[PDB]
This record gives C-alpha cells, structure tokens and sequence, in this order.
C-alpha cells in the first residue's frame, strides 16, 4: 500500500480495481499541509489573500514568497510544498512570455492554463516521475479577455473558478465565499474580505506564523499585477482584526 | 509483555526479526496477518491505555526497511545506535 | 522505512523523507553564517582538514566578483552546482554585465536541484548553500535548501548544531543592518564558535571569510585580515 | 480438603449472584462453565481476572490460583536466565 | 452467485439529487435552528453522499452550532459541513467497487 | 427466557437459581481500571486537533441535555 517496493505509490501508472491513482492522490494530501491561499475574481480583477510563511526569526520581505508573477498581468500563488511550485513557476512564466513575444497581446488564462495542466498531468500517467506537491491559482485581468481566475491542482485539471481556496483550511474558506457576491464588486473591497478570511482561519498548527500578504491585478493597479501598498495592506490587516475579535 | 512486567526487572531481547516484523498489508490469501498480528499485539500493550511496565525493550533487526512506523518512533527505541561492521 | 526507497516515494501524510533525510547530511556538514547589512554581505565559514600541518583548502567558493559561497553538506555536490551557478553568473556578466541579482540565481538552483527529486530512481542532493552577493539593489544573503526553496534572510546558519549560533542571531538581529564590513564578520565569528563545543574557541588557520560589499569586489581573507576580526575575544556566549 | 485434583481453568467473571456474595464463574479447559465458590482454606495469592487460576473437581471451589500469566508454557521453558559469556 | 438462491437481484443504490432533498428535510426536522433553506447548495455540493453522509451532515452541522455558542444551526454550518466531510472521503479511499 | 444462563447441577439435576450474564475471559484480561490522566498539557500543541477531539467526544456525554435539543445524532 503505502509501504511497498513495486508499484502503488512508486508508480501511478497502475490502477486498482476502483481505478485510483494512489500516488497522484499522496501528492493532493501534500497541498493541504500548508495554509491558504486564496484569489477572488471580481469582474474587473483578481485579488489574491496569501499567508506568508514565517519560518525564523530573521525574515526580511519576500522570503519564501508565494507570489509570482507569471505574466506581466498574472500574478500566481500556490499552497502547498514550495520546493514543486518553483519548478512550476519557471514552466509557466516561460509558457506566458514566449506566448507574448508570438501572439503580441495579454495571454488568455484558458490557454496558459491548458498547458501547466498538460504538464502536471503527463507527469501523473507517468510512473517514471512524481507529480508536484503543490496546487497553484493563476490570476488575471485583460480588457483583452476579461478578468479570469483558474486553478491547477496536482492532478492536472484546469477549470475557471470565480472564487478559488488551496491549503489547509479551503473547505472552511470557501464557505465564507458563498457568503460573500464577488462576481461583482470592486477589487478594493474585496481586498477587505480576503484579509478577514485568512485571520480567522489561521491557528498556530496550521503553522506556526504568517505574514500578511495581499497582491493586486485589476481596475486599481490597471491591469498590472503588483503588491498592495503599505497603507493598503494595513487597512485590511486591520478590519481583518476588528472582525477577528 | 505482561508476565515481564510482573516480575522484578526484566528485558526481553526481540531475537532477529527481518520478515517477521514486516509492515501492514495483506494479500487475500493469507496475508502479512499473521505476521502483523504479533507486531500489533506489542503496540497494544506498550504505549496502550496503560504505558509500559518494568519491560526493558532490545531490538535486532538487519533490516529496519521492513519495520513500522510505529516501532520505529521512541518510547521503546529511545536511542538508535549502529552495531555495524567495524573500524 | 518505504517512504524513502526513492524520491518519488510517498508518505501518506504527503512528504518525501529523502529529501527531508538529504537535510540530515547538511547537519554533517561544517558550520557556516550568512550576514548582512545595507552595503556588505559576509559570509563565516569553519574549514577543517585532516592535516592540519598543512594549509587548509578554502571552503569559500568563487561565483563572480561579488558573489561568493559557503558550503555546509556534501562537498562534492556543492561544487557539482557551483559549477552551473559559475557558468550562469560568468554569462550574466558577460550579456546582462549587471552585477548578478541573488534572487534571479537562486531560483535557476532551484529549477536544476528539483530534476533529481522528481526523477526515480536517485538521491537529492544534501547540501545546504548560504550566498552572499552584493547588486545594485544592496547587499542580499540567501539560503537554498536541500529542496529548492529559498530564504532571503538578514541573518542564517546552516550546518552542524546550527541552534546555537541562532541563539546569538535572534539576540543581535538588530544589529546586522547598520553594520560596516568589520562588524559583519566579528558577530559571525562569535557565531560560528558557538556551534562546537565550550572549550572549543576558533584560530583564522580554520577559519575563511568571504567579503562581499559596496567598497570591495571579492576577497576572501584566509588568515590574511582575519586575526583583528577574532581579536576582542568573546567565549561561547549562551 | 479440596485442591488436588486440580484442574486448571480460569476466572471469565465476577458475579455475586446464586449462594454466597463472593461467586465467581470459571471456566475450566473442558469448556464447560462451573459457578464455584472461594477458599480461605488455604489463602488465594495470584487470582486476577482472566488470569488461571486452579480448582478442584471434587468440589469446585478456589483453594489456590495458578501463577501469574502462566498462559503460554511454551514461551517459558525455552528461555535461558542470565547465562555468563566471557569477554 | 448463481440464480435459483438470488434470483432477485435489488440493488439498493446511491440516493439521487432529488432522493437526497426529500431526505435532508426529514432530517432537518428534529434539528433546532435559525432556518434552512440551504438544501439546495447541500444536495449541489454532495458527491458519490449515500444515507450515512446525508445524516452525518446534520449532525456535523449542529456540532459547529455549539463553538459558536448557540442551540440555533447556522446556514453557514450545513454550507460547511458538505464540503467538509466530502473533502475527508475521497481523498482518503474511495468507496468499493462491485457490480451496480 | 432462551439464551438467558441457568445453572444446573451435574450430579442430579435441578436448576438451583439463575445465573444473570457471563462475559468470556479472554475480553476479560484485556479490561483495565482506568488509568491516570496525562491530559491536553502533556501533549504540547496540536491545538486544532484536540479542538475537534473534544467537540466530537467530551461535550456530548457530558452536556447530553443540549445536544438533544440541537436535535442531533
């Protein structure tokens, strides 16, 4: 089963009688373990809610950041191992910026989207290779193709979600969107609602403790996916804590 | 376990197990059960609902591939040491 | 175990204990510091030797003139990547002729170290890299792990009993960021000493530095500056 | 009085129920359960539940409990105790 | 296996979209609560759910009522709970396979 | 009523009284008494865990009244 010499989980070629893929699903166990990521579409941009993983005591800005930047307006965050998903940065942004250099206009999430997933899951027939150990969010905005949201998990499925969670507490989290209308709101108020999400659901198991970071892609930044402000951040830190009290 | 833990200071020397001490599985045929079952009867009683008693624990094992992973953590291998070939 | 017969093989919980037992070997590695300010990066590293009648190889590595490494791990390994770091920050002066970004390098470490534990039938590899390196951008020092994942620190210790030269960065970790070059190296002295024993306290014969900075390009001093920097003795700070 | 002949069996229960308050059902290695009483005739040092314990098939009834966890003869015999190996 | 000892084969299968909201309500009424209407997003929302899921959703949901500090069930705890406990059985293992 | 536990005597036979339930030994020997508690303090952290441990198990028995009012199984 789990522990064993030949096949099971050294491959994922192989099937059971039910027609699981064990190896495939030892890797979704491995997404959970960290804490949430979460990315709301809005229909005017992506905002993204990260905890920031604080792993020492002599931390400095950006450090063991699960923010990228795909594309100039795509921005990317993961939950899960950070080992796989570094791997998986350079195969995206590398997919995205030959895509802008042919086409000449802001690559469609669908079709960048399409391919890491082609990827994760050629790996996952494969019993020559593990798959990722981490499940990533793609974010965007485009006047070009609209504000779309998409999520790729280690089996290598892309579908479009217009509120998305991976970590540890995405069952909680994802409650509170069904809570919330997100289809249409301004990207400065949502920035409100995902620090307040994250707060809550954090607990000092989940990991030790974090560092609140947001990002921006939309109406405000212009289409440009780049980090919040100071005082941007702060004030969702703060409603984040008066609604935890 | 039981009658060691009665008398005053025992230690029960676990004579080389290298298949039959193997992880949980089973076959449908007859199954690693039998081998499990003495493996699992050990866990039972030494860690259980009472901890354990006056039973010192010495392991031989040329193989701790086999093991698992219920032996393998402390509290009845509080120290590994290797008494391998020489120098 | 059968978590680790490979490195694509799983655990239930959802970890390789390959990689994970590769971080073990970095343990068995030599004690180095990382430190920085706002104008160096400086790098303390403990060299041992089996002769010690002789002078002790340098276990300060050369990347590019403001690019240096301390290694703690398996030496072969750590070479083994150093070369394709080399390749890469020689090239970069020689196209982008910036001084090379510590961000930018680390993250092709980290697209290069994952092949293997993608791959079956292999071994990660378990040694734990802490590089100083000073751009336009200040100075950065970064630590990659036996995985791929980075760290950009203002202070680490990587290497064998790692906890207690902490103890003295958590305590001084203020401090690191006014520094000038002589402060930098004291405290990663003070530091490394730590790791080893009480009764154990350093000579420059074992000890290397590599000085990065605003005012210098790369030197690495192996006795040749390093008594002032020891001088002003502190013994085994708890 | 009434220890020989004794037939191992051992105690499945304590009740209180049908004649005296201290009853206990035994259940001797013939399968067939016995409600028996308890002798003060000679004292009972070992009795534990589950454990054997000895009574007699004249008069069933406890003169005196089998030792402590005695259940497995087979392991006991084998075992050396503390033999002296030069160095 | 053969017939003649089962000639009647009845295969008491998966509840429906449709078997499940019917279901929910009889469920729904010893529950003590703010009000449900949440059926709907439950019924969405439930995967490969047999009788067993169906009841232990009701109950998962109350449980959350007592951190909150109330005898009244949230719609926000039924919403919760769904997601929750199809979340923990598929990753796990999922259920047997034999013939339908 | 059959299956109840009657005793008989073996010699000549009268049923002397009856005998209430009887639980083999084997399950017997494994029982304990109850042993002392090591509690939450002991094992340092898992604090998530002994959060959903405690509702699931520990409330219920104790607070029985109110779970029955939350309607609950």
């Amino acid at each position: 089963m789990s522990s064993i010499g030949t096949g099971y989980d050294l491959s994922a070629s192989t099937f059971s009688p039910d027609g699981r893929v064990f190896q495939v699903e030892y890797a979704m166990k491995a997404v959970e373990n960290s804490s949430t990521a979460i990315g709301i579409r809005c229909k005017d941009g992506v905002v993204f809610g990260v905890e920031k993983l604080v792993l020492s005591k002599l931390y400095e800005e950006g450090s063991n950041k699960r923010l990228f930047n795909v594309d100039r307006h795509v921005g990317m965050a993961v939950a899960g191992l950070l080992a796989d998903a570094r791997s998986l940065a350079d195969i995206a942004r590398e997919e995205a910026s030959n895509f802008r250099s042919n086409f000449g206009y802001n690559i469609p999430l669908k079709h960048l989207a399409d391919r890491v997933a082609m990827y994760v899951h050629a790996y996952t027939l494969y019993s020559a290779v593990r798959p990722f150990g981490c499940s990533f969010m793609l974010g965007s905005y485009s006047v070009n193709d609209g504000a779309q949201l998409y999520m790729i998990d280690p089996s290598g499925v892309s579908y479009g979600y217009w509120g998305c969670a991976i970590g540890k507490a995405r069952q909680a989290a994802k409650t509170e969107i069904e809570k919330l209308q997100m289809k249409e709101m301004t990207c400065r108020d949502v920035v409100k609602e995902v620090a307040k999400i994250i707060y809550i659901v954090h607990d000092e198991v989940k990991d030790k403790a974090f560092e609140l970071e947001l990002s921006w892609v939309g109406e405000l930044t212009k289409g440009r996916h780049e980090i919040v402000p100071k005082d941007v951040r702060e004030e969702a830190e703060k409603y984040a804590k008066e609604s935890l009290k | 376990f039981e009658m060691a833990r009665t008398k005053k200071a025992c230690l029960i020397f676990f004579d080389e197990i290298d298949a039959i001490g193997g992880a949980r599985f089973d076959d449908g045929a007859g199954g690693d059960n039998e081998v499990q079952r003495t493996m699992l009867e050990l866990i039972n009683q030494l860690d259980g609902f009472d901890p354990r008693g006056n039973i010192k624990v010495l392991m031989a094992t040329n193989r701790p591939d086999t093991l698992d992973p219920a032996l393998m953590r402390p509290g009845r291998l509080d120290r590994k040491i290797e008494f391998s070939l020489p120098d | 175990n059968q978590y680790d017969n490979d490195v694509t093989v799983w655990s239930p919980q959802g970890r390789i204990h390959q990689i994970e037992y590769a971080m073990e070997a970095v343990k068995q590695g030599s004690a180095t510091v990382g430190l920085k300010s706002k104008t160096h990066a400086v790098l303390v590293a403990l060299k041992r030797a089996q002769s010690e009648l002789a002078a002790h190889q340098k276990k300060i590595l050369h990347v590019d003139n403001h690019i240096g490494i301390s290694i703690a791990g398996l030496t072969a390994d750590a070479r083994l990547l150093c070369n394709f770091m080399r390749q890469e920050c020689l090239d970069s002066r020689f196209v982008f002729d910036r001084p090379l970004p510590v961000s930018r390098l680390v993250s092709l470490i980290g697209s290069k170290t994952q092949i293997p534990t993608q791959r079956y039938g292999r071994r990660p590899y378990g040694v734990g890299l802490l590089i100083a390196g000073y751009d336009d951008m200040g100075p950065h020092v970064f630590q990659t792990c036996p995985s791929a994942n980075y760290f950009d620190c203002r202070a680490m210790s990587i290497g064998a009993r790692s906890q207690s030269a902490r103890t003295y960065l958590e305590r001084h970790m203020s401090e690191f960021m006014q520094c000038n070059l002589d402060e930098l190296v004291k405290h990663g002295l003070r530091a490394l000493r730590e790791t080893l024993p009480a009764e154990q306290d350093l000579t420059t014969k074992n000890v290397s530095i590599g000085i990065v900075g605003k005012d210098l390009e790369f030197t690495i001093y192996d006795d040749d500056d390093v008594s002032p920097f020891l001088d002003g003795l502190e013994e085994r700070p708890q | 009085q009434s220890e020989q002949p004794l037939q191992v069996a051992r105690c499945t229960k304590i009740i209180n129920a049908d004649s005296e308050d201290p009853k206990y059902i035994i259940n001797v290695k013939q399968f067939a359960k016995f409600v028996v009483d308890l002798s003060d005739q000679v004292a009972p040092t070992d009795i534990e539940e589950g454990m054997r314990v000895g009574v007699d098939r004249n008069k069933y009834q406890i003169h005196i409990p089998l030792p402590p966890k005695i259940d497995p003869t087979v392991t006991m015999m084998q075992v050396e105790e503390k033999p002296d190996v030069t160095y | 296996l053969r017939p003649g000892r089962l000639d009647r084969k009845i295969h008491i299968d998966l509840p429906n979209e449709q078997a499940r909201l019917d279901i929910l309500k009889i469920h729904a009424g010893p529950i003590t609560k703010h009000g449900e209407i949440d059926y709907e997003a439950i019924v969405k929302l439930s995967d490969g759910f047999n009788g067993a899921d169906l009841r232990n959703v009701c109950t998962e949901a109350g449980m959350f009522a007592i951190r909150a500090d109330h005898d009244f069930v949230v719609q926000e705890d039924f919403m919760k709970a769904v997601r929750k406990v199809a979340d923990s059985k598929k990753l796990e293992s999922k259920l047997d396979y034999k013939p339908v | 009523k059959p299956g109840d536990l009657v005793g008989v005597n073996k010699d000549s036979y009268l049923i002397l009284e009856t005998l209430p339930t009887e639980y083999d030994s084997r399950v017997k020997a494994m029982e304990v008494d109850e042993r002392p508690t090591e509690q939450y303090s002991d094992i340092g952290g898992l604090d998530k865990q002994i959060q959903e441990l405690v509702e699931a198990i520990v409330l219920p028995m104790n607070h029985k009244e109110k779970f029955e009012n939350l309607g609950i199984q």
